[PDB]
């Protein structure tokens, strides 16, 4: 197999105590061509960070470096893995719950210098908790801004915070993400938690499109330039190259109907995954496929949303929808944008699942459940969870979630 | 060490912790790296911001990475060009040896420490206790 990433590692906590700054501290030096280091994304504003945990062979440390911070020799690779950092609480949380079959763990990232439970930093533990999401390091961090009173003080605080949650077993490391205080333990405890898990590769294929491209520019060569390109995230089995694959919802037609979209089937040419190109690809970090397919039909990501698979094997599309809704108990905004109305029949709502994005209309109200009818087929597998977002001003707010039900 | 014996954890994460930060006498005006790895190069833009803090020359630092590191680099307006490739911890955690041995007086710390020369020989130091040490080490 390969070295590339073995699992996604998401970075929560609140809206400023550092998730941002300790992933590019660890994930900086792993990013070579056509990404200086650090950027948000697409509809999940999701964005992946690989980084390649290794061992100092001569102090016997950790970290995420080539070269020992310390000593200065060599270290060791032992596995590589992927941050999902995304700027915008919102996002965050719309991306956890809808794709929550992305992330394998998280860090839960809590400043160290204000009470404990922010706002924000609820909201997740929240969203963690309802994707069943246990494996979980917190990270107290900017420790060298609280003499040891206040720390011992705030970890307490922690202690009280996560018992009776998912993160009610997880270490509480004191770090500082600004000076590297800790992050040696930190990267470490990365392996004692949060392992690869055990996946049976055979299964058949899914891939979550997160993104498609047209690598083409006009260099001019006409010869065997690339064609289409997909990132995503295999989330089942894998891709191998000289593999023919089945997008799903898929190309668009002339109006016989009004809209309709036509599952496309193509042959993948090429897979890059962990800043190399390889054979075949699994779960963990991004995934670039390279297909045969007319790089008119990828550009400008209109193939975002898909799933990828193999010929038969896929989830059912979907053209309408119902859902067993469960409306959140939120926090943090205004009261206001807080105590959410229940949905209405023929209300607008924005919607979230795989890396699906589209508005539905509520056309059926029914004791916690509605229907929706989709304003984009959105390939789902029933039970899977979607991230529903009503407006509420100029804004998209998340109120809550369904659960796919059949119709 | 365990990762539920917080206050190990602690105490492991204040000796990492700077000096001008860490304990009694603070220098407490230097700001933390800032680094860039674009394409093969790591780049600290916060250099000058380091040095003018340190109250220290701006080459006399850029030096005494070089050595503890293994890349080239040059100066220019208020920022540093490194050749590889380097994570903000690894510089971070050599900038913490340089305010060690290079900036505080280890009789009576202060970051009040000056470089002077009395003969070829480079003893700097103290300018509020009087203690020279010989400093190249
Ligand atoms: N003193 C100190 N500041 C930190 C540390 N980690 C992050 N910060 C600062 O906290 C602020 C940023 O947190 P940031 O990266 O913006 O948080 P985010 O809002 O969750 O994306 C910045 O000013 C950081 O440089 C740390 O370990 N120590
Ligand atoms: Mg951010
Ligand atoms: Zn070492
Ligand atoms: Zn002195």
């Amino acid at each position: 197999k390969t070295r590339q990433a073995e699992v996604n590692i998401g970075m929560v906590g609140h809206v400023d105590h550092g998730k941002t700054t300790l992933t590019k501290a660890l994930t900086g030096v792993w990013t070579d061509t056509h990404s200086e280091e650090l950027r948000r994304g697409i509809t999940i504003k999701i964005g992946f960070a690989d980084a390649e945990i290794r061992r100092c062979s001569n102090c016997g440390r950790y970290s995420t470096s080539p070269i020992c911070p310390y000593c200065g020799h060599e270290t060791e690779f032992i596995r590589r893995v992927s941050f999902i950092d995304s700027p915008g609480h919102e996002a965050l949380m719309t991306t956890m719950l809808a794709g929550a079959s992305l992330m394998d763990g998280a860090i839960l990232v809590i400043a160290a210098n204000e009470p404990c439970p922010r706002p924000q930093t609820r909201e997740h533990l929240m969203a963690l908790q309802i994707i069943g999401q246990k494996n979980i390091i917190i990270a107290q961090n900017k420790i060298e801004l609280v003499d040891k009173e206040k720390a011992l003080e705030n970890y307490r605080q922690i202690k009280e915070f996560i018992k009776g949650t998912v993160a009610e077993n997880a270490p509480i490391i004191p770090i500082s993400a600004l000076h590297g205080a800790n992050i040696d333990v930190l990267v470490k405890a990365i392996e004692e938690f949060i392992p690869t898990p055990k996946r049976d590769s055979n299964k058949p294929p899914k891939m979550l499109v997160l993104r498609s491209f047209d690598v083409n520019k006009p260099g001019t060569p006409p010869e065997k330039l690339v064609g289409g390109v997909l990132d995503g995230s295999i989330v089942q089995g894998k891709l191998k190259v000289g593999d023919e694959i089945e997008i799903r919802p898929g190309v668009p037609y002339e109006e016989h109907g009004r809209i309709k979209y036509e599952p496309i089937t193509t042959e993948i040419v090429s897979l890059q995954a962990g800043g190399q190109f390889v054979e075949e690809a699994y779960p963990g970090g991004l995934v670039g496929i390279g297909t045969k397919l007319d790089p008119y039909l990828t550009k400008g990501d209109l193939m975002a949303g898909n799933v990828v698979g193999k010929p038969g094997k896929l989830p059912p599309v979907w053209t309408d929808l119902r859902l067993e809704v469960h409306l959140l108990e939120r926090v943090v905004g205004t009261e206001q944008e807080l105590n959410v109305e229940p949905i209405k029949r023929k209300e607008v709502l924005l919607l979230n699942v795989g890396t699906a994005r589209t508005m539905g209309l509520v056309t059926a109200l029914g004791k916690d459940e509605i229907e929706l009818k989709l304003q984009i087929p959105v390939c789902a597998e029933p039970g899977e969870r979607v991230a529903i977002s009503r407006q509420i001003g100029s804004r998209w707010r998340l109120i809550g979630y369904g659960i796919i039900k059949e119709l | 060490i365990d990762y539920y014996d917080y206050e190990k954890l602690l105490e492991k994460a204040y000796q990492e912790l700077p000096e001008n930060v860490k304990h009694h006498k603070s220098r407490f005006e230097v700001p933390g790296a800032l680094v860039t790895i674009e394409g093969n190069k790591t780049i600290i833009e916060n250099f000058k911001d380091i040095a003018d803090a340190l109250n220290r020359d701006p080459q006399h630092l850029l030096k005494f990475l070089l050595r503890e590191i293994a890349t080239a680099g040059t100066l220019e307006g208020r920022r540093v060009v490194l050749q590889g490739r380097f994570t903000p911890y690894l510089i971070a955690n050599k900038l913490k040896k340089y305010i060690k041995e290079y900036v505080i007086c280890p009789v009576c710390g202060s970051p009040d420490t000056k470089i002077i020369k009395r003969d070829r020989f480079h003893f700097l130091k103290c300018e509020a206790c009087g203690a020279e040490t010989p400093i190249q080490h």
